[PDB]
C-alpha cells in the first residue's frame, strides 16, 4: 500500500510501537516552564406525547 | 437570426442517433445474412423458424426450396427435454 | 446454466433470514424489495415472463413504495435481534420449521402411507418431454386468455372486484379526514 | 358484597379507579379497570 | 339490489352533510324493508329443493341460501334502525350514539361480501368475498378512530385476519394442486375414496373457521368484542358468524371429521367455563357466542343438517339481537356512565333494575332463559333440534359434552338475572323523556317472536318438507 | 448470448467505473464544521399516497382487457364499461369529499363589526 | 414447489417471532402472499391452464388493497399514539 | 367457469381425460359409481404422472446395473447451435 499519493503507513512505524516512551531524568519538564500538561481523559414521554398532536 | 451554435449540440445529437440506427441496421443485416429483422414472432413463427433451420441445413434463414426433403431432414428432428422444475 | 432454479430458491432463503434480522426497519424492507426481484426472477425461469413484470410493475412499485412511503414520516421504535431476546423462541422454531416444512411438502400427495407422502415429494428427477404441435393459430398469450376469462368466464368476478377497489378507495378515506 | 356468578370477589367500579397509580397495571384484560378512552383520562387528549 | 345501495349511497353520502347522516340512515332502512316486502317471492323459485348455478357455475342459489340473506337483510334492517334512530332527545345520547358519515357504506359491503359466501359455488369466489367482508370489518373496527381501544383492536384484527386468510388461501391452491379444479362440485361421491383430500378440507374448514372464534384462537376475538364500541360490536359479532358457518354448512367437507370434534369438544368446554368467572358485560356476552359457535362446529360433522342449523341461526340471531339492544336500554338506569363509546362495561352496573322499568328485566329474563334453553321458548328448540341430529348420527360423547357446556354456561347467564332483579337504594319515578317508540317496538317484536314463535313449529317444518326435499 | 442482457450487466460496470474514479481520485479530507423529534403533517399528504395504489390497481387490471380487446367483442366491451363506471362513482365520492385538499387554517374572518 | 413453500414457511415464522417492530409483520404478512404466488404459479404451468393464472392475478390485487387498507390502519392507530412501540400493540 | 381453458385458450393438457371421466359421470347415478374408476385414476396421472415416473424409476434401477448399458438405436444430444447442422 506505500505505492501510491496517499499518505501511507511507514515501516519503520510498526518498529516504533514495540519502542516505549523512556524518558532522560536530566533533562527539564512542563514545570521549568510554569506550565501543566492537559491529561487525555420512554415511559413518560409515551403520556406526555398523547397530548400532542401528530396529524393535524 | 438563428443562432448556429444553439443548434449545433442538437446537430451532434441528431448525427451521433442516425448514425447509430444505421449502423445497428446494417449489423442486424450482417446478422441475418442480407435481409431485415422479424420483429413480432409468434409462437406459431417461433416453430416455423426451428422448422427451417432444420430443413435448410445450419444455416439461418437460407430459406430452401426444394421438391421433396432430403435423407437426414427424416432424422434430424428434435424434442426438448426441460428440467425438473424444482 | 442448469442449476439456476435451485440459486433462487437458496436465495430467497437467505433474502428472507436477511429481512427478519435487520437493523433499521427499511434495511429489512429493502430485503423485501431484493425479495421481489428474486421472486420475478422465478417467474421468469419458470416460464412466465409476463408475470415477473407485473411483480415489478405492482408489488415493487405500489406497495413497497407506499410501504417506504410509511416509513419515512411515522415514528417507529425498534429493538434489534438481541440473542437474550430471542434464543427463548428458538426451540419452538426448530420444532414448528421442521414439521411446517414438511407439512407443507407432506399435501402433494395420495398414499395412504405417511413417509411415502414424504418421499414423492423429492421424486423430481424426471426430465419432461416437450412436443410441438402445430393446432394453434395465433398469438393468443397469456394475458389475452386472463382478459378473455376475466372479462366473459368470470365478469362477474372482475365487478366483485371493481366493489374491492371501491371500498378500497372509501375505506382510507373515511378513516383519514375528520370532516369538518 | 358484589358477587362475581362463581360467588368471587368482584370490584365496585366507581369514578375512583382511574389514577395513575392504577396507570398500566399488571393485569388480564378481564376483571381490569383503568379504561384508556375516559373523560377523565382523555383531558385535553389532542390539543 | 345492494348494490343499487351501494352505487346509489356513495354518490349521495359525498354530496350530504354531517347533519344527515342520520336521516340517510333511516332512507337505508325502509329501502331494506321494500326489499324484503316486495321481493320476497322468488321463494317460488325454489320449490322441491331446486337449485340453480349462476354466472357459469360460479354462484349456487338454493333455498337454504335465500333464507339466509333474507336472515341477514332482517337483521341490518334492525342494525340500521338502531344507527339510524335516536335513543331519546337528550344533550347525552346525541354523544354517545353517533353514525359516521361512510358507517353505512362499509355495512352494505360488508353484507354484500357476506352474501357473497353463502352463495358461493367456486373458490375464487368465496376468497374474494372473503376479502371483501374481511377489509369491511376491519373499516368498522377503525371508524371511530377517536378511541385507543378501538385503534388496537382494528390492528389486532387486520393481522389475525390476515394470517387465517393466507391459510384459506393456502388450502384453495393446495386443492388445486391435487385436483384441477374449483369447485366442491368436483367431488361428486367417489373421489373422497380414493383421493385423500383430507388435510386439504379439514385445513380449509380450518381456516375459515379460526376466524369465526373457535376454541384455541378464541382470545384476540373477545378482545375485539371487549375493545370495539357498543353498537359496532353487535354487528361484527353476527355476520361473520353467519356468513362463514353458512358456508361450511351447505358445504359438506368436513363429515365426520376427527380435528372438528376435538375443537368442538374444546369449544364447549372452553366456552362454558371461560365465562364464569368476568365481570364486564361484553366479554359475558362474547363467550355465549363461543359456546353459540361450537353447536355449529357440531352440525358441520353432520350430513342433512339443514333443518337444525336454520332453526338454530334465526334463533341465535333474534337472541343476541335482543340482549344487546336491552343492555342498550339499561344505560338510562346506570349511575355512572364512562367511556364514550362504550358507555356500560361491568355487568354489577344493571344491579337494581327491577326497580327502574321492570318489563325490561321481564324483557331481559325471556332472552336469558331462552339463551339457556327453556321449553316455552325459542332457545329449546333449537338445542333440541340439534341434539336429533347429534344423536341420529353416532356422536354420543359430544352429546354428553353439550349438555355438561349448556349447564355450565347457564350460570353466567343467570349471572344478569342474579344481579338485575336485586335491591337498589334510589329508584326512578318519573321521568320526563320517552324510549323511541320506533326502536322499543322492535325490541318487543324480537321478544313476542321469542317467547310466542313454538306456535309456528309445525307450520315452519311443513313448508321445510316442501321447499328443501 | 443475446445483446439484451450484456446492457443488464454493464450498465452498473458503467456506474461502477465511475464512482470508483472519484473515490479513487479526488479528496477527502473532511472534519467537524464541514460535516452536518418528528414533526406533524396533514392527511392529504398520506392520502395522495394510499389512495394511489387502488387507481393504479384498477389501470393494471384494464391492461388484460386492451389485449383481448378482438375477442370479446360486443361483451367484454359492455363488462369493462360496467367496471369503469363502478370506479368511477368512488372516484366522483373522492372529489365530491374534497378529499387531497391541504386547506389553509386562517381565514379573514369574515365575522362582521357590530356593537353594544 | 419448494421455492413458495419455503418462502411461506419462513415468512409466516418470521412474522410469528416478531418482537422487534411493526413493520416486520407487514412485509411477513406480503411475502407470505408472495409464497402463494409461486406455489400457484407454477401449478398452473405445470398443468398447461390460466386458472391458476386468474386465481393469482386477482390474489395480485387482493394483496394490494389490504396493503392500502392496512396502512391506513396504521396511520389511523398513530394518530391518537405519536408512536409506535417497538414490542407490539 | 375456467375448467378446461389453456394458457392459448385452447383446452389443457389432460382435458380429454377429464372430458372421458364427465361422460361417464353423466351417464351414470351414484350406487353405480365404482365403474368409472378407471377414467379418474386415468385422470388423475394424467395430471401428477405417478405412475410413470414409477415405471422409469423401475427401469433407471436396471439400467444403473449394467456394464454393458445400451445396446439400441441411441437417442443424440445437441447444442442449440447445430439443430440441422448435417
Ligand atoms: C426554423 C425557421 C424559423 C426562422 C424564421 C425565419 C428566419 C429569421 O430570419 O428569423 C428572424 C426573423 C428576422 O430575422 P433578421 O435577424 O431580421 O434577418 C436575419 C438574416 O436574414 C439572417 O437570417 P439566417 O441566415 O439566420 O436564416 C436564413 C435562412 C434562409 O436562408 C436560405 O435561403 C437557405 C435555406 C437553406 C436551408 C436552411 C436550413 C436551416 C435549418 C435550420 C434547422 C432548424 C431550425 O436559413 C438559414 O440559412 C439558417 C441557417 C441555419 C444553420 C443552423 C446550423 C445548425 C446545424 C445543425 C446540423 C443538423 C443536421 C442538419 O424574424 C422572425 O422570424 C420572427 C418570428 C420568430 C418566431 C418564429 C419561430 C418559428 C420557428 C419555430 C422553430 C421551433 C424549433
Ligand atoms: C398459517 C399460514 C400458512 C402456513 C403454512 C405452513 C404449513 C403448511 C401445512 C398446512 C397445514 C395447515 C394446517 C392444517 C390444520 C391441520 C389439519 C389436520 O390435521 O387435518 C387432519 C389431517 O388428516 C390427515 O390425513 C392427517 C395429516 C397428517 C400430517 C402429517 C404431518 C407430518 C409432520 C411430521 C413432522 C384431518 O383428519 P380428519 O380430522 O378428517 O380425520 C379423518 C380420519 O383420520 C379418517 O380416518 C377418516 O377417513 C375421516 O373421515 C376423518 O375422520
Ligand atoms: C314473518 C317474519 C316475521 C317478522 C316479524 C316482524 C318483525 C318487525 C315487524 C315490524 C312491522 C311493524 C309494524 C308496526 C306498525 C305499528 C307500530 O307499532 O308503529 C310504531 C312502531 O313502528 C315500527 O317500529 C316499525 C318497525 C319496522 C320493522 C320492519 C321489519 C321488517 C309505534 O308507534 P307509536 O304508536 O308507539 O308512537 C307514535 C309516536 O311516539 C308519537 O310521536 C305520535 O304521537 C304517534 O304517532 C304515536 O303513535
Ligand atoms: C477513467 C478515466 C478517464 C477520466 C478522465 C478525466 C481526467 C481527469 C484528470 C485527473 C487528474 C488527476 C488529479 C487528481 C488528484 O487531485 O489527485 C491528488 C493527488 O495528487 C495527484 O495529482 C495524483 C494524480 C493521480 C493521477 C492518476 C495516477 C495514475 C492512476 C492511478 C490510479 C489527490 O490526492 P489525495 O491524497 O487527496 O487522494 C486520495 C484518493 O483520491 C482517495 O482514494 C483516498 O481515499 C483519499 O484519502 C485521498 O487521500
Ligand atoms: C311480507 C313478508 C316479507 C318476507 C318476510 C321475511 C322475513 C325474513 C325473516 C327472517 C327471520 C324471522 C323469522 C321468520 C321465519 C320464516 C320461516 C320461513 O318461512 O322459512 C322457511 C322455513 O324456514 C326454516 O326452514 C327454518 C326457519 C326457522 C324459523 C324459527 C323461528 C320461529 C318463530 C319465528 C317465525 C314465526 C313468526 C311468525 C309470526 C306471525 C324457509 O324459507 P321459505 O322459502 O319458505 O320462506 C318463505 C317466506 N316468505 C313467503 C315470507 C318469503
Amino acid at each position: 500500500t506505500q505505492a501510491i499519493w496517499w499518505p501511507t503507513y511507514s515501516p519503520d512505524q510498526v518498529e516504533r510501537q514495540f519502542l516505549s516512551q523512556k524518558i532522560d531524568p536530566s533533562a527539564k519538564t512542563f514545570n521549568d516552564l510554569d506550565l501543566t500538561p492537559m491529561e487525555l481523559p420512554v415511559s413518560q414521554l409515551e403520556n406526555k406525547e398523547k397530548t400532542f398532536v401528530h396529524i393535524l | 437570426a438563428i443562432p448556429f451554435e444553439a443548434l449545433l449540440p442538437y446537430g451532434i445529437i441528431f448525427g451521433l442517433l442516425t448514425a447509430g440506427g444505421g449502423a445497428m441496421q446494417v449489423l442486424h443485416v450482417y446478422r441475418n445474412g442480407g435481409v431485415r429483422d422479424r420483429f413480432a414472432i409468434d409462437q406459431w413463427d417461433s416453430q416455423m423458424m426451428e422448422r427451417d433451420l432444420r430443413l435448410n441445413g445450419g444455416q439461418g434463414r437460407k430459406q430452401v426450396d426444394q421438391a421433396t426433403a432430403p435423407e437426414a431432414f427424416k432424422h434430424n428432428h428434435v424434442w426438448k427435454s426441460e428440467r425438473p422444475l424444482i | 446454466t442448469y442449476y439456476f432454479i435451485e440459486i433462487t430458491i437458496f436465495l430467497a432463503i437467505l433474502c428472507t433470514i436477511f429481512i427478519i434480522s435487520a437493523k433499521n426497519p427499511m434495511v429489512s424492507i429493502l430485503y423485501m424489495i431484493a425479495l421481489f426481484v428474486i421472486a420475478a426472477m422465478y417467474l421468469y425461469l419458470i416460464g412466465l415472463g409476463i408475470f415477473s413484470l407485473l411483480y415489478i410493475m405492482i408489488y415493487i412499485g405500489a406497495i413497497a413504495v407506499l410501504f417506504l412511503f410509511i416509513i419515512t414520516l411515522l415514528d417507529i421504535n425498534s429493538t434489534e435481534l438481541s440473542v437474550k431476546s430471542n434464543i427463548r423462541d428458538l426451540p419452538l422454531v426448530l420444532i414448528s420449521l421442521i414439521v411446517l416444512t414438511i407439512s407443507g411438502l407432506m399435501i402433494y400427495s395420495n398414499d395412504s402411507i405417511l413417509i411415502n407422502k414424504l418421499l414423492e415429494a423429492f421424486g423430481n428427477d424426471y426430465n419432461t418431454i416437450i412436443t410441438q404441435d402445430w393446432f394453434n393459430i395465433e398469438n393468443t398469450t397469456l394475458l389475452t386468455t386472463i382478459g378473455n376469462v376475466l372479462l366473459t368466464n368470470n365478469a362477474f368476478i372482475l365487478l366483485v372486484l371493481a366493489i374491492v377497489l371501491l371500498l378500497g378507495i372509501i375505506g382510507p378515506i373515511s378513516i383519514t379526514m375528520k370532516h369538518k | 358484597i358484589p358477587s362475581g356468578a362463581l360467588g368471587q370477589k368482584v370490584p365496585h367500579v366507581d369514578e375512583s379507579h382511574q389514577d395513575l397509580l392504577f396507570r398500566t397495571s399488571h393485569m388480564v384484560e378481564d376483571l381490569e379497570t383503568y379504561d384508556e378512552d375516559s373523560p377523565i383520562n382523555t383531558s385535553d387528549a389532542n390539543t | 339490489m345492494l348494490i343499487l345501495a351501494i352505487i346509489s349511497l356513495i354518490t349521495f353520502v359525498s354530496m350530504s352533510k354531517l347533519s344527515d347522516n342520520r336521516a340517510i340512515i333511516r332512507l337505508i332502512n325502509i329501502y331494506l324493508i321494500l326489499v324484503l316486502v316486495l321481493d320476497s317471492f322468488l321463494y317460488l323459485l325454489f320449490l322441491n329443493n331446486q337449485t340453480y348455478t349462476v354466472m357459469g357455475e360460479l354462484l349456487i342459489f338454493n333455498s337454504f341460501t335465500f333464507y339466509i340473506d333474507m336472515l341477514i337483510y332482517f337483521i341490518m334492517i334492525v342494525i340500521s334502525s338502531l344507527y339510524g334512530y335516536n335513543l331519546y332527545n337528550n344533550n347525552l345520547y346525541k354523544t354517545l350514539f353517533e353514525p359516521k358519515k361512510e358507517l353505512i357504506i362499509l355495512f352494505l359491503i360488508n353484507i354484500l361480501g357476506a352474501l357473497l359466501i353463502v352463495h358461493s359455488n367456486d373458490f375464487i369466489t368465496l376468497f374474494v368475498a372473503i376479502e371483501l367482508q374481511s377489509y369491511s370489518i376491519y373499516l368498522i373496527t377503525a371508524i371511530y378512530n377517536s378511541s385507543y381501544k378501538a385503534s388496537k383492536a382494528s390492528m389486532l384484527y387486520f393481522f389475525m385476519g390476515g394470517i387465517l386468510s393466507i391459510l384459506i388461501a393456502y388450502s384453495i391452491n393446495t386443492y388445486y394442486s391435487v385436483l384441477n379444479s374449483y369447485t366442491l362440485h368436483s367431488l361428486d361421491s367417489l373421489i373422497i375414496n380414493t383421493l385423500d383430500l383430507n388435510l386439504i378440507l379439514i385445513a380449509l374448514s380450518l381456516g375459515l373457521l379460526f376466524k369465526i372464534g373457535i376454541a384455541p384462537l378464541h382470545k384476540w376475538l373477545i378482545s375485539i368484542y371487549e375493545n370495539t364500541p357498543i353498537l359496532i360490536t353487535i354487528y361484527i359479532s353476527l355476520i361473520p358468524k353467519i356468513s362463514i358457518l353458512s358456508y361450511l354448512v351447505l358445504s359438506n367437507i368436513s363429515i365426520n371429521s376427527l380435528v372438528i370434534s376435538i375443537l368442538a369438544i374444546l369449544t364447549l368446554l372452553v366456552g362454558s367455563v371461560g365465562g364464569l368467572l368476568q365481570i364486564k358485560i361484553k366479554r359475558l356476552l362474547a363467550f355465549s357466542g363461543l359456546t353459540n359457535a361450537g353447536y355449529m362446529m357440531l352440525l358441520l360433522l353432520l350430513n342433512n343438517n339443514e333443518f337444525s342449523y336454520l332453526y338454530y341461526i334465526t334463533q341465535y340471531s333474534i337472541s343476541h339481537l335482543a340482549i344487546f339492544m336491552i343492555i342498550i336500554f339499561s344505560i338510562y338506569y346506570i349511575n355512572y356512565i364512562n367511556n364514550q363509546y362504550n358507555p356500560i362495561i361491568y355487568v354489577n352496573q344493571l344491579k337494581g333494575l327491577i326497580h327502574d322499568n321492570a318489563y325490561l328485566v321481564l324483557s331481559m329474563a325471556i332472552v336469558v332463559f331462552s339463551f339457556i334453553g327453556i321449553p316455552p321458548l325459542l332457545g329449546f328448540f333449537g338445542k333440541l333440534n340439534i341434539l336429533m341430529s347429534i344423536l341420529n348420527n353416532g356422536y354420543y360423547f359430544i352429546s354428553i359434552v353439550l349438555i355438561v357446556a349448556s349447564l355450565i354456561s347457564a350460570l353466567y347467564y343467570l349471572y344478569l338475572l342474579n344481579v338485575s332483579i336485586q335491591d337498589k337504594n334510589n329508584i326512578l319515578i318519573n321521568s320526563n323523556e320517552t324510549v323511541s317508540s320506533v326502536l322499543s317496538y322492535i325490541l318487543s317484536s324480537l321478544i313476542i317472536l321469542i317467547t310466542f314463535g313454538f306456535i309456528y313449529n309445525s307450520l315452519i317444518i311443513d313448508i321445510f318438507n316442501v321447499y328443501f326435499n | 448470448m443475446n445483446t439484451f442482457i450484456i446492457f443488464i450487466i454493464l450498465i452498473p460496470i458503467v456506474g461502477f467505473a465511475l464512482l470508483a474514479v472519484n473515490i479513487l481520485l479526488a479528496v477527502y479530507k473532511p472534519y467537524n464544521e464541514k460535516l452536518g423529534t418528528r414533526l406533524a403533517f396533514n392527511a392529504a399528504f398520506i392520502l395522495v399516497a394510499i389512495l394511489f395504489l387502488p387507481f393504479d390497481l384498477e389501470i393494471s387490471t384494464l391492461l388484460p382487457y386492451v389485449m383481448s380487446i378482438y375477442l370479446v367483442s360486443n361483451y367484454g366491451f359492455t363488462i369493462v364499461l360496467l367496471f369503469l363506471l363502478i370506479l368511477i362513482i368512488g372516484f366522483v365520492y373522492e372529489i365530491n369529499t374534497n378529499a387531497l385538499k391541504i386547506n389553509k387554517h386562517n381565514k379573514p374572518n369574515t365575522d362582521s363589526l357590530i356593537y353594544k | 414447489m419448494f421455492i413458495g413453500t419455503i418462502i411461506l414457511v419462513l415468512s409466516f415464522l418470521g412474522f410469528v417471532f416478531n418482537r422487534r417492530n411493526i413493520i416486520l409483520a407487514f412485509i411477513c404478512l406480503e411475502t407470505m402472499l408472495l409464497g402463494i404466488n409461486l406455489i400457484l404459479l407454477r401449478n398452473s404451468v405445470l398443468f398447461d391452464d390460466i386458472s391458476g393464472s386468474l386465481f393469482a392475478i386477482v390474489i395480485i390485487i387482493l394483496a394490494g388493497v389490504e396493503s392500502a387498507i392496512g396502512l391506513s390502519l396504521l396511520v389511523s392507530y398513530y394518530r391518537l399514539r405519536g408512536v409506535i412501540n417497538s414490542y407490539g400493540i | 367457469t375456467a375448467a378446461g381453458i389453456s394458457l392459448t385458450g385452447g383446452r389443457n393438457r389432460c382435458f380429454s381425460e377429464w372430458q372421458s371421466f364427465m361422460h361417464c359421470t353423466a351417464k351414470t347415478d351414484a350406487k353405480s359409481r365404482a365403474q368409472c374408476l378407471p377414467n379418474f385414476e386415468d385422470y388423475m396421472e394424467c395430471l401428477h404422472h405417478t405412475k410413470e415416473k414409477a415405471r422409469l424409476r423401475e427401469i433407471e434401477s436396471v439400467l444403473k446395473q449394467k456394464k454393458e448399458g445400451l445396446e439400441a438405436p441411441p437417442v443424440k444430444v445437441i447444442p442449440v447451435k447445430a439443430i440441422g447442422l448435417v
